[PDB]
């Protein structure tokens, strides 16, 4: 009568385990050198400025960059709205699938007020010790 | 009071201990209930900018005796639901993370393949039989992958 | 259906511009002249920096809101494969 079953459940579960602890420890690799990438692009596209001489070429640069700037912030602001149309396209589909399923985990736009661990800190300071997160306390021996 | 029960019963003495200092520090006059008023000054301090009307909505979520107004019972009953969602978020957001580290792909699933991949990539020593038994064991809809509904049940309960 | 063509004239001509002047205002506040043209010599110097760092601003503003849809399109493809996985016309 499948005695021995139970030890093949706890297996996946030290499996998955081991796939969220892995995960984890990828998730900020990836983060990092997301970041990396994101110092270099802006590393060519806006390096180190070196102010030339004076006369022309400090005018003439600072033409160079306020009409770039116009620029930039054009693009900027296309981008935006890219964001905008995107951000309305899931919030729709995050409807679609609300009147379909119900409350479903994960909504996409996840309405959050500071966290009480924030409150916390913010108005206690230095003595603010507790690492909450659900861990109940029964006295220990 | 029901709810300030096991509200209560959450908390530890720690918790409460703090929430106290906290909630005292809410209450100017010191009387033994945050006002409309006694809040908007807190919220200010914690950078907010609330309207009459989002105050006492605020206030009104744990006001069970109708009095406008917040008691240290009815204050930790809110903390505590805050400590909830908190910590629900803090989870979804993880996990939501992971699929995608595991999805790896793009198609939004985790076919038997990837899974594979990264189990193998724990350290953990493992053969194919476990990788498809976790995958037969995962995939509720029988259709190869794993969506994500399916990786959050899967990864339900798991830290 | 082809009363319905004149719908798309108007509607699309009409939101499109309606779009265009919108960023324009936008776009046109955020834009202060070039005003400071031989005023002083080192000016040049402390001002030319200074549009230097709003470039660099803006810049970097417009690298995130671009990482962000595509992070958020990603949310898109799961999302959708979520809603086809709960169809189930059962
Ligand atoms: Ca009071
Ligand atoms: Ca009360
Ligand atoms: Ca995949
Ligand atoms: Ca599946």
């Amino acid at each position: 009568e499948e005695k021995k079953r139970r030890a093949a459940t706890a297996r996946r579960q030290h499996l998955k385990s081991a796939m969220l602890q892995l995960a984890v420890t990828e998730i900020e690799k990836e983060a990092a050198a997301k970041e990396v990438e994101k110092q270099n692009y802006l590393a060519e596209h806006s390096p180190p400025l070196s102010l030339p001489g004076s006369m022309q070429e400090l005018q003439e640069l600072s033409k160079k960059l306020h009409a770039k700037i116009d620029s930039v912030d054009e693009e900027r602001y296309d981008t935006e709205v890219k964001l905008q149309k995107t951000n309305k396209e899931l919030e729709d589909l995050s409807q679609k699938l609300f009147d379909l399923r119900g409350k479903f985990k994960r909504p996409p736009l996840r309405r959050v007020r500071m966290s009480a661990d924030a409150m916390l800190r913010a108005l206690l300071g230095s003595k603010h010790k507790v690492n909450m997160d659900l861990r109940a306390n029964l006295k220990q021996v | 009071t029901d709810q300030q029960a096991e509200a209560r019963a959450f908390l530890s003495e720690e918790m409460i201990a703090e929430f106290k200092a906290a909630f005292d520090m809410f209450d100017a006059d010191g009387g033994g209930d945050i006002s409309t008023k006694e809040l908007g000054t807190v919220m200010r301090m914690l950078g907010q900018n609330p309207t009459k009307e989002e105050l006492d909505a605020i206030i009104e979520e744990v006001d069970e005796d109708g009095s406008g107004t917040i008691d240290f019972e009815e204050f930790l009953v809110m903390m505590v639901r805050q400590m909830k969602e908190d910590a629900k978020g803090k989870s979804e957001e993880e996990l939501a993370n992971c699929f995608r580290i595991f999805d790896k792909n793009a198609d939004g699933f985790i076919d038997i393949e990837e899974l594979g991949e990264i189990l193998r990539a724990t350290g953990e020593h493992v053969t194919e039989e476990d990788i498809e038994d976790l995958m037969k064991d995962s995939d509720k809809n029988n259709d190869g992958r794993i969506d994500f509904d399916e990786f959050l049940k899967m990864m339900e309960g798991v830290q | 259906s082809y009363s319905s063509y004149l719908a798309k004239a108007d509607q699309k001509r009409g939101k499109k511009q309606t779009a265009r002047e919108t960023k324009k205002k936008v776009l046109a506040e955020r834009r202060k002249p070039l005003n400071i043209d031989h005023l002083n010599e080192d000016k040049l110097r402390d001002k030319a920096k200074e549009l230097w760092d709003w470039l660099y601003q803006l810049q970097t503003e417009k690298y995130d809101f671009a990482e962000q849809i595509k992070r958020k399109k990603y949310e898109i493809v799961t999302l959708r494969n979520r809603i086809d996985q709960a169809q189930k016309h059962s």
